DNA sequence: CAGAGGATGTGGCTTC
DNA sequence: GGAAGCCACATCCTCT
């Protein structure tokens, strides 16, 4: 709980054996996170053990992520620039599922962890027609 | 209303009056911006962005590379090519179009 | 500069 | 009626 480099950096998962970085409540998609996401193991987990992260909710059973896989080293799995590509839906957040590939595998969850959007946290605000006609129709399509 | 860059360029390229600063090279859907600054000026004026220049307009074109709309012609300064199917979108073969616009082969 | 692409902010528009 | 989403750039930067 207080075995992290800094204050309030880690949070508990639905599992008593793991802890992970606190994620921004809302972020922009495909944008690097403010902090390096980590998954800390309380129990003994060998160096090299893989750890993956999957994001999802009612909108996206599973959301496209980038760098969602890291290797455990010294009880800690440090993801390098984990990113969220898939969005979570208006007013919705993703739950993260952390799978630590020990044998047998161990699953840890971080519910309502983060909302992903395109902007992210933002500051408050016969007959034949011609080209011109064809281009105009094409410019409206959407 | 809303206008995308490739559509703007396409407007200019179908207007004989613009052939002095932007024109078709003669090879399919390839085109050249003979006066980049002028094109950027009009683009800026269309989108209402006074500080618009070619340096920035070109960034927009580079965004199309991946979306298969416009590709750059290697080695030819200010030369790009529409790589989407303009024939289906406009109903004219590169020639028919070139004709109506009185296009003269470029090299 | 010209020119590939990443990182972010900006404005018009649309949708719960 | 709007805050919250989407989209398509606009801006800025890096190097030779």
């Amino acid at each position: 709980e207080v075995l992290a480099d800094h204050p309030g950096e880690l949070v508990r998962t639905d599992s008593p054996n793991f802890l992970c970085s606190v994620l921004p409540t809302h972020w922009r998609c495909n944008k690097t996170l403010p902090i390096a996401f980590k998954v800390v193991a309380l129990g003994d987990v060998p160096d090299g053990t893989l750890v993956t992260v999957m994001a999802g909710n009612d909108e996206n059973y599973s959301a496209e992520l980038r760098n969602a896989t890291a290797a455990m080293k010294n009880q800690v799995a440090r993801f390098n620039d984990l990113r969220f590509v898939g969005r979570s839906g208006r007013g919705k957040s993703f739950t993260l599922t952390i799978t630590v590939f020990t044998n047998p595998p161990q699953v840890a969850t971080y519910h309502r962890a983060i909302k992903i959007t395109v902007d992210g946290p933002r500051e408050p605000r016969p007959g034949s027609l011609s080209f011109s006609e064809r281009l105009s129709e094409l410019e409206q399509l959407r | 209303g809303p206008i995308q860059l490739w559509q703007f360029l396409l407007e200019l390229l179908t207007d004989k009056s613009c052939q002095s600063f932007i024109s078709w090279t003669g090879d399919g859907w390839e085109f050249k911006l003979s006066d980049p600054d002028e094109v950027a000026r009009r683009w800026g004026k269309r989108k209402n962005k006074p500080k618009m220049n070619y340096e920035k307009l070109s960034r927009g074109l580079r965004y199309y590379y991946d979306k298969n709309i416009i590709h750059k012609t290697a080695g030819k300064r200010y030369v790009y090519r529409f790589v989407c199917d303009l024939q289906s979108l406009l109903g004219y073969t590169p020639e028919e179009l070139h004709a109506m616009l009185d296009v003269k082969p470029d090299a």
